[PDB]
DNA sequence: GATTCGTATC
DNA sequence: ACGGCGG
């Protein structure tokens, strides 16, 4: 089951107790989920640092066993070209959230790797349906990120 | 309603546009109204807002009342469709049809069909056709979203790219490109709108302050229509507002001189390198201006500077060439460019006229080149069971081949220097 | 989970609670009386109130009419030629608004728009200017083609001052009852570089993570901006503390080595006080830098070796 | 074989995937397998998703051999499925008995078509599993509709004529039998409306409750704003359908229930969006 | 103010052809308002073709009447065709009436549409004799496509009749009212839609009057209670 | 932006 | 059953 998983993946954090090193940005998160209000993030840092095990940690204290109806996790993995963005984004942001945990999450792993014209259409959904989703971004390089989407991002810097 | 549209001319005395220009333009509209006219269409291309419909407008409100309105386009075949109803305009119809309506041009398909319609408009067997009149704005198109067709019609909206040569060059086809407004012209218009809003100047205590913007926004824009708005602008304003005009491209040519011998507006060699960059990178980062700047440096002084700073320039291209297509490299090029030909500049210097680079002249004899060798190397192929590389064809074949050859024809085959003789 | 963030809670909603580019603001506010606003283009950078001076704008001016007059199209809603062909539709469309008042199309990032679209787009501007008017919202206005930007009045929007960055933030502060003190608040500004929503987000962080904002807490979770670091990187004057800075504040703190070399390409073409053959010089070896990191060669060796290249063009 | 289903009524299995297409056409399909039938569920962009039910009278053979675990689980790609039945629906008038066939985790899914004479044999793939969440509280409804096929497909249809980028719902029933259901689009003409019937017939049943499907109260009109690309996916289920029932809760799910004619039940969860409430209502006075 | 009802079958396919041929020759179709008539006509991006459909009060179960221009008072608007003309695409009462249009659809199933189109209050802009039957030139011209051949010949003679779209062609024998008291070329897009609106309301002579190559050529079809009439223009030299 | 020719005007 | 609704 979870002893013939490589080391890597075996020990992979399920909580954030278990995130370490990264102290201040995992105390800040907790503090946001406790107050009920979670701002448009974006980690950055090295990779092998704790991003997408923190994000995803931290959408299962904030969601539970909806954890997959209320999170939409798009990768590099994934097409996320100009259609994506204002299809299937559009389409997670504008329907409701059942009430389920108050927002949705939308976890934008890699987002270095997205087009210009994708994250440039992405400005206009993360501010009109702030109301009801907050999106995350992960990146190791700040540099293919549009100034715009980092302007509208809160920064959290994961440290090696 | 807007002062562009509230003052517009109701003669052609009031339209800003030059005498000479103004004359041509007549006379060749005029002889576009007879009935077998050697000219049947008159592109007039030019920058946004030089007066290059508004004229055209003045004019058929005269000439089409003498011999016989505009019909305006609206802009894949509907365009044949409004063209298959705009030869009807014959006499007694005869209404000079204007195009500044370019049906999408931005699309191959409908850019294809546009070009091969207007061509059969050119070639039409009809006995009588009406004045047909298209107006382009050539305006540098920006940069998009990534776009890797990097076409064309990709980089700048002018007719060329546009047209066909075969369009542009048909001899029933006549040309009249347009200038900017002159600042006489720009500031002879903006103080007649003044004249007639005196009033609220003078009540805003305005009609006193007026020529020092009538001269700012006639130095700063050749746009008529951005120079009213501007106009406009600031006069319905109450504090010290800002005076920002329309933001318009330099040439090609204009890029290449103001990299080499600099700009008299700005001294400052960074500044201008850096807004050069900023406003204009969709010509900077083309390798045809660095091609310019090899082809063009030599055309300072007329080509009388030390060798060292020639050796300097050119291998600090060359360097550049090997650093891909990053933007450091322009960057790079441009500013040792101009610092070598800052330091040796001086005054006494008769600079020489620049020039596009050949290398499309050389690409196509390097095509040509390649068509003569594939017929020698088929030729061997089927009559001596000969198969020769190109290569070979290139340094050995294409010399000594064809002089045995033709020297054996002396006493099918090729009896010339396969791609032209070496010159 | 009913808490807005402070971004978007204490967005302005009306002409007078936009800080900053006070001459641009009253201009605004007089053509949202007056009336008959013309076509303008709206240009700057992130976080200065280009949009919310537009809605507000729009606001202000139809009023009522708010839901039949602005019809709002950005880059996340379709835009091609055939769009402009939904923009048709709402000029032609006949609505009674009060004298001076006129139909609104919020073109946000027009800067996004497709050639084709735009070229549409001044027919419609062309055929129904005296029914309805096109306010465009850019960041840089040269992505709107030449012949746009003659029928509209360009309105540049500048950098947001540390005066009009501290106002706002004490409103906001003001209105959340947070605790601050002096050290703290100008230590946002600083972070913030001129943008009003980091500053807003910045001090959201700091508030939720810790509750006071003083200098310690803000910047233990916020980091001040990098180009400032690179910048200070490439002004050393001996190489061991360029190498120092290099080590300590960029590499230690999980900074790429790309991002080192994008941001020490843009610091050094911003470079001031220093000679012209000597910036192409550092232009040259930031490049060479950036060839080797591209190609792989993402190492500390190779920006060690750049900055020990710019220090021995600069000693020369 | 863990599971094995028998039928030559291909045309009902035939309808059950052209019934699966408007839920993408390319993309996963999740199938479960228990003792009742046979049932296909597909999901798009977490915003709706479609229940399909082959019960086990549409099968004169349906072993189900399979103790270990009550239900089984397998997910195939419906591209696959969909570019070999069209090849084999060449000669669809021959007499075909179809035969579902799975062994387990990690076996392929069997599809065995037989005439006599030919017996192609095909085994699709399975995939890893990634569907409930969209669900409508059973306890918590707002409107309950009973609604025609036909009436309900000729609305969808002329929807989709008029383009309907946006479509609204009305649920009304006031002191008298006044039972009013509507379908308002905002498309191009501008804001359309398609009422449905108060009569018996096209509409049998329309029940409005204060959010606990206990208690009736008229005079209050619940509003549901839905994107009509989600609201197209039940056009071509809706063709096959006698009666169609509609249920919405206060938590934004709309739960479409199609019964055909035993035929096929397709049951179709629909999420509500964010959000024009004064103009339905003052179009709806008037 | 307006107030109109269609209540058979036969009318509102005749109405729907009608209002797609005007759709099709114009993106905006244009209706005016008469006490005792109801104008519906269309133009051309070159001012070329007009045609005009008018239909009387006579033609509607209700025709009550109570932007305007006098000459008997008369209301002109605009309307989009392309999206009226899906409106009007089984149907027991078509009603319109009327700043955007109102029409009201009932289904036999009791099923009650409503749209609002907008529309925009306007003004209005108001030899030889040839009789030749519809369905003779009808099967000649479904069999011509625009996009291969764009204008047809009408060579009139006291013999025979021909007709060539150019060079398919076609002869039909001289015809009932043939009165020459010729050679004429105009579209086809427009003439195939035209002669196509009359055969949609089952219950059929189509009407050339011409005068010379430079002058337009008028159609004329008779209808129990719907006046057809297009305006097209020849080559004049 | 540079050169060369050609005006128009003070 | 036949007409209409890749560059
Ligand atoms: N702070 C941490 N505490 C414990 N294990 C960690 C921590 N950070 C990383 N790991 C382990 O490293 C693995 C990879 O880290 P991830 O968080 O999944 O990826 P990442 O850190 O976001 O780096 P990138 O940018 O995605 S390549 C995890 O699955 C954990 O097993
Ligand atoms: N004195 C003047 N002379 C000419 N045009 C004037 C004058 N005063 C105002 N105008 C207006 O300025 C505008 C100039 O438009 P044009 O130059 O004819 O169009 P254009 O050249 O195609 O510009 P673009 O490229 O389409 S934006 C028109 O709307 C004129 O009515
Ligand atoms: N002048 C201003 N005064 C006060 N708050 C402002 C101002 N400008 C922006 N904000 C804040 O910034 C957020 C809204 O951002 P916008 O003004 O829309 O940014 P923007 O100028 O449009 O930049 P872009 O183009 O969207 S990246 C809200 O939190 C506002 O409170
Ligand atoms: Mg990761
Ligand atoms: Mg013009
Ligand atoms: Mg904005």
């Amino acid at each position: 089951s979870k002893e013939n998983l490589p080391w890597v993946e075996k020990y992979r954090p399920e909580t954030l107790d278990e995130v370490y090193g990264q102290n201040e940005v995992i105390t800040t998160v907790r503090k946001f989920v406790d107050e009920g209000k979670l701002p448009h993030l974006l980690f950055y840092g090295p990779p092998g640092t704790g991003k997408t095990s923190t994000i995803v940690a931290l959408a299962r204290e904030i969601y539970g066993k909806n954890y997959s109806n209320m999170v939409l996790e798009l990768n590099a993995s994934d097409d996320r070209g100009i259609d994506v963005v204002r299809n299937q984004i559009k389409d997670f942001a504008s329907t409701r959230q059942i009430f389920s945990k108050g927002f949705k999450l939308i976890i934008l792993d890699e987002a270095d790797a997205m087009t210009n014209a994708a994250q440039n259409a992405l400005r206009r959904v993360i501010e009109r349906y702030t109301k009801n989703t907050r999106f995350c971004v992960l990146a190791n390089y700040a540099h293919k990120l549009t100034p715009a989407l980092l302007s509208r991002c809160t920064r959290f810097r994961f440290q090696p | 309603e807007q002062w562009y549209e509230k003052f517009k001319p109701n003669c052609l005395e009031q339209v800003a546009i030059h005498k000479r220009k103004l004359k041509d333009v007549q006379e060749a509209l005029d002889a576009m109204f007879l009935p077998n006219a050697k000219h049947r269409i008159l592109l007039l291309s030019g920058p946004s807002g030089c007066s290059k419909s508004t004229v055209i407008k003045e004019l058929s409100k005269i000439l089409v009342p003498k011999y016989r309105k505009v019909t305006e386009f609206r802009g894949m075949e509907s365009f044949s469709e409004f063209l298959k109803g705009a030869r009807y305009l014959v006499m007694s119809n005869l209404s000079l049809i204007l195009i500044e309506d370019l049906p999408n041009v931005f699309h191959i398909d409908t850019r294809r069909r546009f070009q091969q319609l207007i061509l059969q408009w050119l070639y039409s067997s009809e006995p009588l056709l009406p004045p047909l009149v298209i107006c382009i704005t050539e305006c540098e198109i920006p940069e998009n979203d990534n776009n890797y067709r990097k076409f064309g019609i990709d980089y700048t909206f002018s007719a060329e790219t546009i047209m066909n040569k075969e369009i542009l060059m048909h001899p029933r086809l006549k040309r009249i490109k347009f200038n900017p407004i002159n600042s006489t012209l720009l500031k002879k218009h903006l103080k007649f709108i003044c004249v007639q809003n005196m009033k609220m100047l003078k009540e805003k205590n305005k009609w006193n302050k007026r020529q020092e913007v009538i001269d700012y926004i006639a130095q700063e824009t050749g746009d008529i229509r951005s120079a009213i708005t501007t106009l406009q602008f600031w006069a319905t304003s109450s504090g010290s507002l800002p005076i920002s005009t329309r933001e318009s491209t330099i040439s090609y040519f204009h890029a290449i001189g103001k990299v080499i011998h600099g700009s008299h507006s700005t001294n400052n060699d960074n500044e201008m390198i850096n807004n050069l960059f900023e406003n204009s990178n969709n010509l900077l980062s083309k390798e045809d201006f660095k091609l310019g700047i090899l082809e063009n440096y030599n055309t300072f002084n007329k080509g009388e500077f030390s060798i060292s700073d020639a050796s300097s320039i050119v291998d600090c291209l060359s360097e550049c060439d090997n650093m891909n297509g990053l933007p450091e490299s322009n960057e790079y090029g441009l500013r040792e460019v101009r610092k070598t030909f800052r330091n040796i500049s001086k005054q006494g210097h008769n600079h020489g006229t620049v020039y596009f680079p050949r290398e499309w002249k050389v690409r196509k004899l390097q095509n040509s080149f390649k068509v003569q060798a594939e017929d020698w190397l088929n030729v061997s192929l089927y009559k001596y069971n000969a198969v020769h590389s190109f290569r070979n064809i290139t340094l050995e074949f294409g010399y000594y081949a064809p002089l045995i050859r033709k020297c054996q024809s002396y006493k099918i085959d090729v009896v010339d220097r396969i791609g032209g003789p070496i010159e | 989970s009913l808490q807005l963030p402070w971004v978007e809670k204490y967005r302005p909603q009306v002409l007078s609670d936009i800080v900053g580019n006070k001459e641009t603001i009253d201009r605004l506010q007089q053509i949202a009386k007056d009336g008959n606003m013309p076509h303008m283009i709206i240009s700057g950078m992130p976080g200065i109130g280009k949009t919310t001076s537009v809605h507000c704008l729009a606001h202000e001016l139809l009023g009522r009419s708010y839901a039949d007059g602005v019809l709002e199209l950005n880059a996340s809603d379709d835009r091609g030629i055939d769009v402009v062909r939904q923009i048709k539709h709402f000029a032609q469309k006949k609505l009674h608004l009060p004298p001076g008042k006129h139909k609104i199309v919020i073109l946000d990032e027009a800067d996004s728009m497709t050639a084709g679209a735009q070229q549409a787009l001044r027919r419609t501007m062309e055929l129904y200017s005296n029914s309805t008017r096109f306010a465009f919202a850019c960041n840089q206005s040269n992505k709107i083609i030449e012949p746009l930007q003659s029928r509209c009045a360009i309105l540049r929007y500048s950098k947001l001052s540390d005066e009009d960055v501290l106002k706002r933030l004490l409103q906001i502060i003001k209105l959340e009852d947070v605790k601050y003190t002096n050290d703290g608040l100008e230590a946002i500004i600083f972070t913030a570089e001129g943008d009003m929503r980091q500053a807003i987000n910045n001090l959201q962080s700091t508030v939720a993570g810790h509750g006071l904002v003083n200098a310690d807490n803000v910047f233990k979770i916020v980091d001040s901006p990098h180009p400032l670091i690179v910048k200070k990187m490439l002004l050393a004057s001996n190489l061991e503390d360029s190498i120092q800075i290099l080590r300590t504040d960029l590499w230690k703190k999980g900074y790429s080595s790309i991002d080192i070399v994008t941001t020490s390409f843009r610091v050094t073409k911003n470079l001031a006080q220093v000679k012209e053959s000597v910036r192409l010089e550092m232009i040259k070896e930031i490049g060479l830098t950036h060839m080797r990191i591209l190609e792989g060669v993402g190492t500390y060796l190779q920006l060690a070796s750049m900055l020990a290249k710019i220090h021995k063009l600069n000693n020369k | 074989n863990k599971f094995s289903a028998s039928t030559v009524h291909l045309e009902h299995i035939t309808t059950a995937l052209s019934c699966l297409t408007p839920f993408g056409s390319k993309d996963d399909v999740l199938i479960f397998i228990d003792a009742d039938g046979l049932s296909f569920v597909r999901e798009n962009n977490h915003v709706i998703k479609i229940q399909l039910l082959l019960s086990r009278e549409l099968f004169m053979s349906y072993s189900y051999r399979n103790e270990t675990e009550d239900h089984m689980k397998l997910c195939v790609k419906i591209n696959h499925i969909l570019d070999s039945v069209s090849v084999m629906n060449r000669n669809s008038d021959d007499i075909v008995e179809c035969t579902l066939s799975y062994d387990g985790h990690g076996s392929p899914f069997v599809l065995i078509f037989e005439d006599s004479f030919i017996s192609e044999r095909v085994e699709y793939s399975t995939y890893l599993i990634k569907t409930n969440g969209l669900e409508l509280d059973r306890e918590r409804i707002s409107f309950e509709a009973i609604i025609k096929g036909e009436a309900l497909h000729s609305a969808l249809k002329d929807l989709k004529e008029i383009g309907c980028k946006e479509c609204y719902v009305y649920a009304k029933t006031e002191a008298n039998d006044e039972n009013v259901f509507a379908l308002i689009s905002k498309s191009q003409l501008g804001f359309s409306k398609i009422k449905l019937p108060s009569n018996r017939s096209i509409l049998e049943k329309l029940q409005v409750f204060d959010g606990d499907s206990t208690t009736v109260i008229d005079g209050f009109a619940v509003i549901g704003f839905f994107d009509f690309t989600s609201f197209d996916k039940i056009r071509k289920s809706t063709k096959i359908a006698s009666k169609v029932l509609f249920r919405m809760d206060v938590h934004g799910v709309l739960s479409v229930n199609i019964l055909s004619q035993p035929g096929i039940v397709i049951e179709v969860c629909m999420l509500e969006k964010e959000s024009a409430q004064t103009e339905i209502e003052l179009l709806m006075e008037t | 103010s307006f107030k109109a009802t269609i209540t058979e079958s036969g009318k509102q396919n005749i109405w729907f052809r009608a209002i797609y041929v005007l759709s099709t020759i114009q993106d905006d179709i244009k209706i005016t308002v008469t006490t005792n008539e109801l104008i519906a006509w269309s133009m051309n991006e070159t001012d070329t073709t007009l045609c005009q459909v008018r239909f009387q009060k006579s033609f509607f179960e209700e025709y009550e009447f109570k932007g305007v221009q006098v000459i008997h008072k008369l209301y002109s608007f605009r309307v989009n065709g392309r999206h009226l003309t899906t409106i009007s695409r089984g149907i027991k009462s078509f009603t319109i009436a009327v700043n955007r249009l109102i029409v009201v659809i009932e289904m036999d199933s009791l099923i009650v549409k409503e749209y609002c189109p907008q529309f925009q209050p306007i003004k209005y802009d108001p030899i030889n004799y040839i009789c030749c039957n519809s369905t003779l030139l009808k099967n000649f011209l479904d069999n011509c496509n625009v996009n291969v051949t764009d204008e047809v010949k009408l060579e009139i003679n006291v013999h025979r009749l021909s007709i060539t779209a150019f060079s398919m062609s076609n002869t039909i024998s001289t015809l009932e009212h043939y009165c020459l008291f010729k050679s004429i070329i105009f579209k086809l897009k427009d003439f195939k839609n035209f002669i196509t609106i009359g055969p949609s309301w089952k219950t059929d002579n189509i009407s050339l009057w011409f005068c010379h190559p430079g002058d337009p050529i008028l159609m004329q079809m008779q209808k129990p209670g719907v006046k057809l009439e297009l305006v097209e223009v020849t080559d004049s030299n």
